[PDB]
């Protein structure tokens, strides 16, 4: 079912605008925005992998030492 | 209007179907690059078919000639090393793209209503991809190929009464032999065409209601035509994928594989390390975490059962993880768990990997057990968080 | 259906690399997903060194 | 770039021919440049630099 | 003259980051203690402590970034080239200084000056 | 003349003094038979893993 | 037991063919092949390699033509129906030391000297393992005894190999006067074995540098094209009536 | 009279593409 | 004008990539190296009686 | 049967012999021709569908 | 590419059973779709009873 | 069913039951019956092109 809408849209020609300069613009705040909002998510993904990997290497290193005469 | 004359050719009956389904299909304007992996998976399927058809022009499905024909492909036919590496690494790229495609659907809850049939068709496609890639890996007839086919056909023996007869029927005899290799080749040429049909139905089911968007909301107010906006966005992903693919083909053609498959199959001596391709490792891990024959096969089936029952759980009316902090957190733990299971499958069956694999398997199944509970409790969120 | 490696495992018998099945010296399953011991076939001696399977 | 536009972009037939020539000449130039880097990085390692080449008894 | 270590490039980077974080924490503590408190925070204890802990965290993060990127780029330059000189580590110091200190100082000339100073301090080592 | 590998292994010993001493320590403790059961594989492996790592980056410079 | 089962890990050697723009040392390939046909070929086959493969890589066409003629190759049947023998040609494969696998095991105490055509690709860390194994013959650790016919090699899994040590000093004489030390022959033979496993590597690497560079330009153009078509949407100003 | 120029222009493109896909420099 | 100039640069690569992939498939069907290595030999023969044909 | 039909391309004056050899995979009908005919015989029925 | 039948045709030479090409004694095409005569290889007589190609 | 069970080989030729011989040639080389009309048109014209 189509939606009834009331809006005003202004648009500019693609050939009247700079195309690539906007990628390297306010870079520090993009890094701030990415880190500050996603730091919990990154922790919940990296910590179990690193914690499990480290524990396995710790287990195998102590086990290898225990079997040495 | 009265269509007395012929307007744009795209609206003519010769191309009207293609125009409505490809060029002018309404698409949410806020789709991110995570919605470009569907076209990537379609391009990977085409690459696998094209390279596979030309490789089948030089491959012999005979136990006395299969290994040498692959080596003859690499050494004798001009550009045959490229076709073989494109095909061998193309299967890894296909699984990488499809794995990222599935996880986008989990994060944005794209399986939810009204897209339950799209998710269910995707699970059928995933099963077809697994069977297709597995039987293809048997074709070179290396040490990995022989011992890989030995146990998968032996999985049918978990059935108590008729399990043995299914194993011998799949083998075509009493051991993995030329009968097994010859029938695996025929099925490996057919299943990729069934995959094409399943993907077309998958695409058709999605077009009934349109694609989901990162916000998970109704999107009928801001849709744009697929061409050229999401064509040029998909083209960026295709070129970026090509750079990724080219790195593996030209500089690391054997990193995503095991050197044991370069030894001709020896039915007498098993290799000390016996593992599937990397994209089968998480399933390998769940199989080996159960200390039972039948239990291991049952858990493998329960994985696909849980993936099929996901869209039908009574869930809350909010889709995107960007508004569901608890579900969003569980998704990242599930992703870390799936990474851990793949790493565990590459490890030998001994301490501490037995305990770790058992816990990882439990966590994987806990995701599908807790999600319906989240929906039922989350139903009362609007009635408790008042303005 | 894999081949258990000899002089390996936790019981001095055989160890199957595919899914970590342990067989003791008599070939009896002691650890792993294998439900049965290794199958002993029909065999006999002839004088002292000719074993007929 | 309007001077170049008036000569190449005016007709799509000329533009398509320009793209074909650019792919042809561009690939040849990149191929030549890559081979120069390959030779410079591997001095003395080619089959043509074997000292005893052609002198097997 | 150097033969007392077990090395490990990943372990080198991890330990360098940890050492840098410790140094940044201590340096931020000293900086916070040296400065006075604003006039509207003298009858209240909590905001001063919060500001001190924030300074510790910020400077620990920055110094850990330096100590990690420096060692990591030094090893990655000496591994991919497989030659040991002071030329490797000079580039690592340059990139660490430039990147992190220009992110913090928000300037290109400051990043270049930091990179040059870091490269010199590594060339004298 | 003289194998560059054998010479480089000898000159890398001062970099692997700690594992060599530990391997020598294991040899003394196992000089009793104990039914032919004790060995020093682990200490042997650790010592040579250090020597081999020391020799590898310098071996190929002496070879053509 | 615990650590002998997997064996001692091989180091990482700086091979001349390592690197995104590095080729084989073709002088070392020719030197390595002479080691093979004088030491390895008495017990190891190279069934995937032909004499024509060495042409343009380590030998001239007439050098390999004469090389093939030195060997006696079974052929036939003739018009009367008997198998005969003829001198070898460029299209002939390298000769087999034994007539079958069982004959190989009988001559080597029940062990099979595996085919070396893909050995550097059929082992983990192939180039480094092969070099370490050949030059890694030494005395066993304390408390470890080797059975007669077996020789200690820490890099071999289990530590007991049926291979005897064959890379002894001056085991071969090089055409170019290179001193044939054990380490030198070990490096040349792996260089030749590396080429045999991957003879297309030089062409593969040239293709990779060319096309990864070209696709990187296409990626830069792909981003401009996408951002040009979307700029009319991303810079648009939308005026609506709602507030909250 | 621009259809003829369109045909000649596209004929050059077809010729240019033909020499580009197949490169018979060693045959001419 | 500048946009068309920049877009043509990437169009150079796309045409080259398509040409390479298509050609690589076509040449893979040509005669292999093991086939070409068996295209030149010599055989001697004797005599036959009159009025006959030997192949 | 294969020797004749694959020789039909030779009617082309300029590239007729080139197409015949490329179609054969060699200088005659042999294993190269049979192996490539099998792959095409599996694919064409799906195109026909 | 077919092989003409010896001692066949209406010219005493070779007849091609595929599409009816007729060759004479000298291997020359006379009637049929074949455009050229039978190819002559490089042969020589080292003695009275020795050929070579 | 009449063809499959009672006349399984009449629609073909017995010469396909002889293994391929690149040296000798059958005196009767014909295609399957359903290619015969196209084959006759090919043989009518006394020129390969
Ligand atoms: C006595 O002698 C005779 C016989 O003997 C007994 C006969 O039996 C017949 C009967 C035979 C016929 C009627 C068939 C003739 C007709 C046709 C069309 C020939 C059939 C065609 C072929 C055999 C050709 C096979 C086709 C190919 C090899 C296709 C090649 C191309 C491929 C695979 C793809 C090309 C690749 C690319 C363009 C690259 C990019 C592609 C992508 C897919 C990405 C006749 C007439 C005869 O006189
Ligand atoms: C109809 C299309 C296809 C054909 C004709 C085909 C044919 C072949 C052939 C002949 C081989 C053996 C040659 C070789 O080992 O390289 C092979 C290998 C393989 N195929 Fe396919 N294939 C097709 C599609 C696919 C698809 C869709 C997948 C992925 C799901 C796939 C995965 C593989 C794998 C993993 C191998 C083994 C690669 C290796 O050598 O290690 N194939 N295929
Ligand atoms: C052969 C492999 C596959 C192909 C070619 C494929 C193709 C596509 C395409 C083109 C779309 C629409 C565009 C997009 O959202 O990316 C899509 C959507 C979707 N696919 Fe797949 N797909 C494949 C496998 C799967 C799998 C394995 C699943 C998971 C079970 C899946 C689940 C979905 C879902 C849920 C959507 C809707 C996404 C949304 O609109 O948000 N697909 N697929
Ligand atoms: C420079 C000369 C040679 C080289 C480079 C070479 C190479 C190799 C390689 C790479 C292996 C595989 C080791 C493994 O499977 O882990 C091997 C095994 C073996 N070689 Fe050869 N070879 C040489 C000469 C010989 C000779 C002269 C003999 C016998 C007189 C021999 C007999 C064997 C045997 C019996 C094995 C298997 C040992 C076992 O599996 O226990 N080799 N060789
Ligand atoms: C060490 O061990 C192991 C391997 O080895 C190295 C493996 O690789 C894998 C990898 C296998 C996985 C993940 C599952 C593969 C799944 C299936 C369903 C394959 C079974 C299918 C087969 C054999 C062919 C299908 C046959 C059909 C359809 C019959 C045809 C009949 C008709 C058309 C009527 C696992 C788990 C493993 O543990
Ligand atoms: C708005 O809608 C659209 C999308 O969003 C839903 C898309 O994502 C895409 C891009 C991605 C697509 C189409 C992926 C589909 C892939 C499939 C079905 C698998 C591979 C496809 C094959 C083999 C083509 C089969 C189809 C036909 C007609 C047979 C003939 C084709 C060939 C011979 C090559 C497109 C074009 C689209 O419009």
């Amino acid at each position: 079912q189509p939606v009834k809408l009331k809006a005003v849209v202004y648009a500019l020609s693609p050939f009247q605008q700079k195309i690539m300069t906007g990628l390297w613009k306010d870079l520090p705040e993009k890094i701030h925005h990415k880190v500050s909002e996603n730091w919990i998510s990154a922790t919940l993904l990296v910590t179990p992998v690193v914690g499990t990997y480290w524990y396995a290497q710790y287990f195998k290193e102590q086990e290898k030492l225990e079997h040495r005469f | 209007t009265i269509r007395n004359q012929r307007f744009s050719l795209l609206k003519q009956p010769i191309s009207s179907t293609l125009n409505q389904h490809l060029v002018d299909y309404p698409t949410p304007s806020n789709l991110s690059y995570w919605w470009g992996f569907g076209s990537l998976a379609g391009i990977c399927l085409v690459i696998q078919i094209v390279t596979g058809v030309f490789l089948a022009m030089h491959y012999t499905p005979h136990v006395d000639l299969a290994f040498n024909s692959v080596e003859h492909i690499m050494r004798d036919v001009e550009g045959g090393w490229l076709l073989r590496y494109m095909h061998a690494n193309g299967a890894s790229m296909f699984f990488i793209v499809v794995y990222l495609h599935i996880f986008r659907g989990l994060y944005y809850a794209s399986y939810s209503s009204p897209r339950e049939f799209v998710w269910c068709l995707g699970v059928v496609i995933f099963l077809l991809m697994i069977v297709t890639a597995f039987i293809g890996y048997v074709l070179p007839w290396g040490q990995m190929s022989f011992w890989g086919a030995t146990v998968i056909t032996s999985l049918a023996s978990a059935i108590p009464v008729v399990g043995d007869t299914i194993v011998t029927w799949l083998w075509g005899g009493f051991s993995v032999d030329n009968a097994t290799l010859n029938r695996f080749f025929s099925l490996h040429y057919l299943l990729p065409f069934i995959l094409v049909g399943a993907s077309l139905l998958h695409l058709a089911a999605l077009h009934q209601y349109g694609s989901n968007n990162p916000l998970g909301v109704h999107s009928e107010m801001d849709k744009i035509a697929f061409y050229p906006y999401f064509y040029v966005k998909d083209l960026v992903g295709w070129v970026a994928f090509a750079i990724f693919f080219s790195i593996w083909i030209f500089y690391a053609p054997n990193v995503l594989g095991h050197p044991d498959n370069y030894i001709p199959a020896n039915p007498m001596s098993t290799p000390p390390h016996i593992v599937p391709e990397w994209y089968f490792l998480p399933i390998y891990a769940i199989l080996r975490s159960i200390p039972d024959k039948a239990g291991g096969v049952a858990a493998i089936a329960l994985v696909f059962i849980c993936l099929l029952a996901l869209p039908f759980f009574k869930s809350m009316y909010v889709r995107s993880s960007s508004f569901r902090p608890i579900y969003q957190g569980m998704f990242w733990l599930l992703l870390a768990d799936c990474l851990l299971l793949g790493w565990i499958g590459c490890q030998p069956v001994e301490a501490p990997f037995v305990t770790i694999g058992q816990i990882s398997s439990l966590v994987f199944f806990l995701f599908f057990a807790i999600t319906p509970i989240l929906g039922r409790v989350g139903r009362g969120i609007p009635n408790s968080y008042t303005d | 259906g894999c081949i258990p490696l000899p002089n390996a495992g936790d019981y001095g018998g055989w160890f199957c690399p595919c899914h970590g099945s342990h067989y003791d010296i008599s070939g009896r399953i002691r650890k792993g997903p294998a439900p049965y011991n290794l199958e002993v076939p029909t065999y006999s001696f002839l004088e002292e060194n000719k074993l007929l399977i | 770039f309007e001077g170049f536009y008036k000569l190449i972009m005016r007709r799509n037939s000329v533009y398509v021919t320009f793209i074909i020539a650019g792919a042809f000449f561009g690939e040849r130039a990149v191929d030549y440049g890559v081979h120069k880097l390959w030779e410079r990085n591997n001095v003395g390692k080619r089959y043509e630099d074997i000292s005893v080449l052609g002198q097997r008894p | 003259r150097y033969l007392e270590e077990e090395d490990g490039p990943l372990m080198k980077t991890i330990k360098g980051s940890i050492t840098g974080f410790g140094a940044g924490t201590i340096y931020g503590t000293i900086l916070a203690t040296w400065k006075d408190v604003p006039r509207v925070e003298r009858n209240v204890a909590l905001p001063g402590l919060i500001r001190t802990l924030k300074m510790m965290g910020t400077h620990g993060l920055t110094f850990a970034a330096i100590g990690g990127v420096y060692i990591g780029v030094e090893q990655l330059v000496q591994n991919f080239r497989s030659k040991r000189d002071f030329y490797n580590g000079a580039i690592g110091g340059f990139v660490a200084g430039a990147s992190v200190l220009g992110y913090r100082a928000r300037s290109i000339p400051t990043a270049i000056a930091a990179g040059a100073t870091l490269a010199v301090t590594s060339a004298l080592i | 003349v003289v194998d560059p590998k054998k010479y480089l292994e000898e000159s890398c010993k001062p970099k692997c003094v700690k594992p060599l001493l530990e391997y020598q320590a294991c040899v003394k403790r196992i000089q009793g038979d104990d039914s032919g059961h004790k060995h020093c594989t682990g200490q042997y492996f650790d010592y040579w893993q250090c020597i081999d790592k020391c020799v590898a980056p310098k071996l190929f410079a002496k070879l053509k | 037991a615990d650590e002998a089962e997997h064996g001692l890990e091989c180091p990482n050697y700086p091979w001349p063919h390592e690197g995104i723009l590095s080729s084989y040392d073709h002088a070392s390939i020719r030197r390595g092949h002479q080691v093979y046909q004088q030491v390895c070929a008495s017990c190891h086959s190279m069934s995937l390699i032909s004499y024509r493969d060495l042409v343009g890589v380590a030998y001239t066409e007439e050098e390999a033509k004469a090389m093939a003629a030195e060997i006696e190759v079974v052929d036939g049947p003739n018009d009367e129906g008997e198998m005969f023998t003829r001198p070898g040609k460029l299209s002939d494969r390298l000769p087999e030391p034994y007539s079958n696998e069982s004959a190989a095991r009988f001559a080597n105490g029940g062990a099979y000297p595996p085919d070396l055509s893909l050995v550097t690709k059929a082992r983990h860390n192939g180039q480094n393992y092969v070099f370490a194994l050949l030059t890694g013959y030494r005395d066993p650790p304390a408390g470890i005894s080797i059975r007669e016919g077996l020789h200690y090699n820490p890099y071999f899994p289990g530590g007991a190999i049926a291979m005897p040590k064959m890379l002894n000093d001056e085991a071969v004489e090089y055409e170019d006067g290179t001193p044939a030390t054990e380490a030198q022959m070990g490096k040349d033979v792996v260089s030749f074995l590396s080429w045999a496993a991957e003879p297309e590597m030089e062409e593969r690497k040239l293709m990779g540098f060319k096309w990864i560079f070209l696709l990187s330009l296409a990626l830069l153009q792909a981003a401009y094209y996408r951002r040009l078509k979307w700029s009319v949407l991303k810079s648009r100003k939308l005026v609506l009536d709602v507030v909250n | 009279t621009i259809d003829i120029q369109a045909a000649a222009g596209w004929g050059i493109a077809a010729a240019a593409g033909a020499i580009w896909v197949v490169q018979p420099f060693g045959w001419i | 004008a500048f946009a068309y100039f920049v877009l043509s640069g990437g169009r150079f690569v796309y045409a080259s990539v398509l040409r390479l992939l298509v050609l690589k498939l076509i040449v893979s069907m040509s005669a292999s190296k093991d086939v070409l290595a068996l295209a030149s030999l010599e055989v001697d023969l004797g005599s036959i009686e009159p009025g006959t044909t030997v192949t």
